[PDB]
Order: C-alpha cells, then sequence, then structure tokens
C-alpha cells in the first residue's frame, strides 16, 4: 500500500509504466517502464522524488535507483548473474540452541556447504 | 613570390549551427496494451481465450 501511494505521487512529475512491485521482506522493489531511454537525471529525480515522497509520510528510506541491478537482503543481482550472501557463521552462533553436539556438527558442516556454494571456502 | 593582396581571400561560412548525432534520442515512444495489438491483417496478434 505504501508502495502504491508513494509511485502515485512519483507519477505526478514522469510518465511510467509500473511494471512490477514485489514485497519481499525486509526489501520493496519496483520496476517503471518510461516512453524514453532512461538518463542520468531521470535517475537522480526519481530516487529524490521517491526520497521526499516517503518523508511526507514520515518514513526515512534511501530510494537506491538501478537500471542493471539491486541489492536486497536474500540477495542480490549484478551483471545480469546473481549472488547469495555466503556470511553464515561457523564457529560461532546468534543464540545458544536446543540441540547436541553432535547435531551442532551436523550443522556446521551444513553451513559450510551452504557457504561453500554460495563463494565462502 | 608571396603578394599579400593576391593571397586575400575571403573565406565562407555560416555562422553559427548545432549538431547532433542521435536523432531518435527526440523521440519519446510508447507500445498500445499488448492485448490490444494487432497484425498485418488488422486483427489482434493472439486472440485465445
Amino acid at each position: 500500500a505504501l508502495i502504491k501511494t508513494v509511485l502515485s505521487r512519483i507519477s505526478n512529475k514522469y510518465s511510467f509504466a509500473t511494471k512490477i512491485i514485489r514485497v519481499d521482506g525486509d526489501d520493496n522493489y519496483a520496476v517503471l517502464q518510461f516512453n524514453t531511454e532512461v538518463t542520468k537525471q531521470m535517475v537522480q529525480d526519481v530516487s529524490n522524488d521517491v526520497r521526499e515522497t516517503y518523508a511526507r509520510m514520515n518514513t526515512k528510506v534511501k530510494a537506491l535507483v538501478s537500471t542493471v541491478g539491486i541489492e536486497i537482503a536474500k540477495r542480490y543481482i549484478a551483471g545480469g548473474k546473481i549472488f547469495f550472501r555466503a556470511g553464515i557463521n561457523l564457529l560461532n552462533n546468534e543464540k545458544k540452541g536446543q540441540s547436541t553436539q553432535w547435531d551442532q556438527a551436523a550443522v556446521l558442516y551444513s553451513n559450510y556447504i551452504v557457504n561453500r556454494l554460495r563463494g565462502f571456502e | 613570390q608571396f603578394d599579400f593582396r593576391a593571397s586575400m581571400h575571403m573565406l565562407t561560412s555560416n555562422l553559427t549551427f548545432t549538431v547532433y548525432s542521435d536523432l531518435l534520442a527526440f523521440v519519446s515512444a510508447d507500445t498500445v496494451e499488448p492485448i490490444n495489438a494487432v497484425a498485418f491483417d488488422n486483427m489482434r496478434i493472439m486472440n485465445e481465450l
């Protein structure tokens, strides 16, 4: 609802079709299509307008506008490629688990495998 | 021999103009709704529903 309202306000200064809006947990992203090829000034203006429109509702947003990739909590796309952060910690844990040292060794190997697949060997 | 008077020529050019490179940068183009896009025979490209 909030992003729909903000995009409605942003349409005041620019003509665009909202292709998709996605609300993925800790991130939101919307793709806006224009009748012209995107310029530097268009990107900067859209970013500033989104930030100011969110501020109009007292929402503090760092509105990042790109043409080629995004960076969200659970993945990021660069150059048409997808990357997943390999930041699973092995020798440190967020909180004490309710498992055994055997199961924690199994989880340690599982985390190592996931990190290796994501590029952290 | 270099004759100063004989070597004077009045070169003529345009006073000023602006040269452009990408003409289509001046054209903003949009598409109609794809559901209503038509083919050469004036009918919609896709009619399945």
